[PDB]
């Protein structure tokens, strides 16, 4: 229809009132723009002089009615924080707001027993009324039909969930720096959004009045600095931090060598000309870390400066401090996409929901006074279209993936234009992706810039165990890994200092033989500690703690590690290579930022203790290597080996769904426990790998050929165990299967000690292996081993964080946690004292 | 709980949990049905020389896991860092 757009009449004799009427509003009522002229017909020339004075505050008083929701009023302080009013997400407003937008994400969708989340774009809609306010004041002057807006930044804030559908969300915003630019006057406005008390996310923004500004006295920086760490290793470091006047400890005689300093600072800075700063005062609490990695306040920045250059603080703390989360690039830039979005015609749709009722984007007449090619398209729409398409491709179709999202408008965007995006994967942060993307209109021009900082899909580290010890095994990383080379050398030079041996030279030539020298100072020090390592043993019903390396005495002046074929198939070499390779490999995926700072971890036995020493830093690698070597030689020791090196021990990798198709590892369970009992020689399962499928028993080496005989006759037999103790006979399977136990146990009991362990039809016998560990014949072992963690993992080095719903043990099988139930489960399983002193007095350590 | 006392907790824990370990069955499957369910993780990544945990956990996923993934539709990534290795970096041929 035909509406009234402009009115142009005489308002006095000289006073011409060309006054813009639009009609796209909040109420529906249109809103007119009373512009004025001062026709003097003594100016033959230029009879026409547009009024200056109040025509700022007219065309803020109209944009006012077009945005705010309040009564006009400009005389406030922009300093002061703005309360923008609480607003609730609704399902409705999420279906109009990803409709204009064209966003196609299922999160955003009405689905059967799903919550609803909201975009993040929808944030800005909610600011919106707070951000814009944020420009309005009349000391930040300025003509609004020039307001450029330069970037939109969505941040959301570590540990929280994106917005949901009924969040109630409080939003406040505060303006970061009004600086004048020579070209004009940058405003950075920051709206944080509170939901449940909590803040969920801070969205920033940055508006540039177009023009000439000389009022500095208006002009303020309100920054808060990123927190930046320092190590103090050296003497040097505490004398440079004394000499910092600012750097005000509370406590003066605070030690701070070996400590770790935080410094949450934030910069004030007020100007005297765009150049130089009237008054510089960053200040802010100094933090210190403790073992516990609870942080505690132990002094303050208390800089107060005049007449500055700049921030001494921030420099001293940007050279000499690390911004915590260092960012690091890839290789190549990966091309993730180029794809070809699309502007629609008209930008009314998007303008109703966003509540950016800007004529300039919807009427031709204020986009022609506005100097615009036309009614150029909301930003604010190419921002959510891009993220859209950043959100289907990077995250892969995930909302809560998508965290932080940077966008700079480089030039406008005219309706029905043709954009192509160009996505591109650069960087990584602490595990996070950070891509950037550039779009480009049909003339190849860019219009829109930006990186959007996504969330790594959720991962689970599974460390291996004692597998294939191929040699040379990690060199290849070796070589060019400097983050490698750095776990390698020290574990070299701990070995050579600890051990008197090289870890290098036996993984990459693995020599047959290795002769430890105990010569000179060094010599004793290695014979000490080759001396010190025990290792417990029932004999006739006696735990001895007998002495590892009998041929190591005081007057031994060589230890030689003899081995058939090369020492790093022996245990003692084979379980801290490996390990150091994982642990070597882990070092490079974290060096370069791809380790998630939420993952789960859990390694397969051996591995786990990588697993442990990876995610959470709990031992040092000197103290990694000791603990992987004593373990290597406790497990060696544990059998009563012959002149041969030879044991009466082993295990078979058995196959549940081979015997049959309904052998379950109930069926299995019951055979090998039935097994164990009848003959009386120890056998059990150590290995549930996965379910009907792999499983290892360990045990006696009569017991697993008793086993292997029993599954090869009941396979040939095609009986099942379960259907006949249940719909058949009861407890007769048990009997029944004693006398199939006894005919496998006659035959196992007449070939020698040393038998080869023949594979089955299910079972493959486990060559290299001759130790029952993960078997209850270890339990008597464990006590040495215990000592050796205790003095090695020392408890100011763990942290609970890291842990806690992180760490999954193979002993329990369940998410390690610090509460009076799991201490009951790791008790159940494995009976120990401590575990018993800790559930009594639970009570005693609540306070 | 106190930082400095949960700590001497959970210390005196992961040491027993450890000292215990080789002397208890490694209950895997009770493990590959808490990080593949419970925690609904979407990348298995295997840190070693040989790819069997990422071989261990493709079977579990093909057995009892193909109905739950399609009734939440997620699409999960197995990757062995001696195989996989170029998935894991982002370092992809041309």
């Amino acid at each position: 229809e035909l509406k009234p757009t402009v009115i142009l009449k005489l308002l006095k004799e000289n006073i011409i009132q060309m006054e813009m009427i639009e009609n796209r509003t909040m109420d529906g009522k249109p809103v007119s723009l009373p512009l004025l002229y001062n026709f003097n017909p003594d100016n033959g020339f230029a009879p026409i002089s547009e009024v200056m004075e109040d025509r700022n505050q007219r065309i803020k008083e109209m944009y006012w009615k077009l945005w705010i929701d309040e009564p006009f009023n400009l005389d406030f302080d922009p300093r002061d924080v703005i309360k923008g009013k609480d607003f609730e997400i609704t399902a409705k407003e999420v279906y109009d707001f990803t409709h204009a937008v064209g966003n196609n994400c299922e999160d955003f969708v009405s689905r059967p027993d799903r919550t609803m989340l909201a975009p993040m774009d929808f944030a800005i809609v909610v600011g919106w009324r707070a951000i814009i306010k944020a420009i309005f004041p009349n000391t930040v002057d300025g003509d609004l039909l020039k307001l450029v807006h330069l970037s939109n930044g969505y941040k959301m804030i570590p540990g929280a969930k994106p917005l949901q559908v009924g969040d109630v969300v409080s939003t406040t915003a505060v303006i970061e720096s009004v600086v004048n630019q020579p070209t004009g006057k940058i405003v950075d406005v920051v709206g944080t959004l509170s939901r449940n008390g909590k803040p969920v996310m801070e969205v920033t923004s940055s508006f540039f009045y177009r023009g000439n500004y000389t009022d500095f006295e208006n002009t303020f920086q309100k920054t808060v600095e990123p927190v930046y760490q320092m190590h103090i290793k050296t003497s040097k470091d505490i004398a440079v931090l004394r000499s910092k006047e600012w750097f005000q400890l509370d406590d003066e005689d605070f030690d701070l060598l070996n400590k770790t300093l935080t410094f949450e600072t934030e910069t004030e800075v007020t100007f005297k000309n765009a150049n130089i700063f009237s008054s510089v005062k960053c200040f802010g609490p100094i933090k210190v870390e403790l073992p516990t990695k609870e942080t505690v306040e132990i002094g303050i920045v208390d800089y107060e400066a005049g007449a500055s250059h700049g921030n001494p603080v921030v420099d001293f703390l940007k050279r000499n401090g690390s911004t915590l989360e260092q960012k690091v690039n890839l290789e190549n830039p990966i091309p993730i996409a180029v794809l070809d979005s699309y502007t629609p015609s008209t930008n009314e749709p998007y303008a109703r929901v966003s509540g950016d009722l800007n004529p300039i984007h919807v009427s031709r007449h204020f986009a022609s006074y506005a100097n615009l090619p036309g009614t150029i398209t909301h930003g604010m729409f190419s921002s959510a279209s891009v993220r859209a398409l950043i959100e289907n491709w990077a995250a892969d179709s995930v909302s809560s993936r998508v965290r932080g999202y940077t966008c700079q408008f480089v030039d406008m965007v005219l309706p029905n234009t043709a954009l192509k995006t160009s996505i591109q994967h650069v960087g990584m942060i602490n595990g996070r992706k950070l891509i950037k993307f550039e779009t480009r209109n049909e003339d190849d021009v860019v219009v829109l810039t930006g990186e959007a900082e996504i969330e790594q899909p959720v991962t689970t580290f599974v460390f291996t165990g004692q597998g294939s010890q191929e040699q040379g095994m990690g060199m290849d990383l070796y070589k060019t890994s400097k983050a490698a080379q750095d776990v390698w050398n020290r574990a070299d030079n701990h070995f050579k200092d600890t051990y008197g041996f090289s870890i290098l030279d036996i993984v990459i030539n693995n020599p047959v033989n290795l002769t430890i020298h105990f010569g000179g100072e060094k010599g004793k020090r290695i014979r000490e500690n080759y001396s010190a390592m025990i290792f417990e043993t029932i004999v006739d019903g006696k735990l001895k703690t007998e002495k590892i390396f009998k041929e190591i005495n005081e007057h031994s002046t060589s230890y030689t590690f003899r081995s058939e074929k090369g020492l790093l198939s022996a245990t003692q070499f084979t379980q801290p290579a490996l390990t150091l390779m994982e642990k070597a490999a882990f070092e490079d995926l974290k060096s370069k930022g791809l380790i998630p700072a939420d993952a789960t971890f859990a390694g397969h036995s051996l591995g786990e203790y990588a697993a442990l020493a990876s995610l959470a830093d709990v031992m040092s690698i000197e103290s990694l290597v000791e603990v992987v070597f004593y373990r290597g030689m406790t497990m060696q020791v544990a059998v009563p080996r012959d002149e041969l090196g030879r044991s009466n021990y082993g295990m078979i990798a058995i196959n549940p769904g081979r015997v049959a198709a309904s052998f379950s590892q109930e069926a299995l369970q019951y055979v090998v426990e039935r097994v164990g009992k009848r003959t009386g020689w120890l056998v059990e399962i150590v290995n549930y790998n996965v379910e009907n499928q792999q499983y290892v028993a360990a045990g006696d080496l009569r017991a697993l050929d008793t086993v292997t005989n029993v599954l090869n006759f009941i396979k040939l037999q095609k009986i099942d165990i379960i259907e006949l103790q249940k719909s058949l006979s009861l407890e007769e399977v048990e009997g029944h299967l004693f006398e199939i136990i006894d005919e496998a146990s006659k035959k196992s009991a007449v070939k020698p000690r040393p038998l080869k362990l023949e594979r089955g039809f299910a079972c493959i016998p486990l060559v290299g292996i001759s130790v029952p560990f993960h078997s209850t014949y270890l339990m008597n072992g464990v006590k040495p081993f215990k000592s050796f963690l205790k003095k090695n993992i020392i408890k100011e080095n763990v942290k609970v964080a890291r842990l806690a719903g992180k760490y999954i043990p193979n002993l329990t099988a369940k998410p390690f946690q610090v509460t009076k139930e799991y201490f009951q489960d790791v008790y159940d399983l494995t009976g120990s004292e401590p575990i018993k002193e800790i559930i009594d007095n639970w009570e005693k350590y609540e306070q | 709980m106190k930082p400095e006392v949960e700590q001497e907790l959970a210390h005196i824990l992961l040491t027993e949990l450890l000292a215990y370990q080789f002397a208890s069955p490694v209950r895997w499957i009770e493990t590959q049905d808490v990080f593949l369910k419970d925690f609904n993780t979407e990348r298995v990544v295997e840190i070693g020389p040989s790819p069997t945990l990422a071989g261990m956990a493709q079977r579990t996923l093909k057995n009892k896991y193909e109905s739950y993934d399609a009734a939440l539709s997620l699409h999960r990534e197995i990757l062995c860092y001696s195989k996989d290795a170029k998935e894991i970096y982002y370092t992809p041929d041309p």
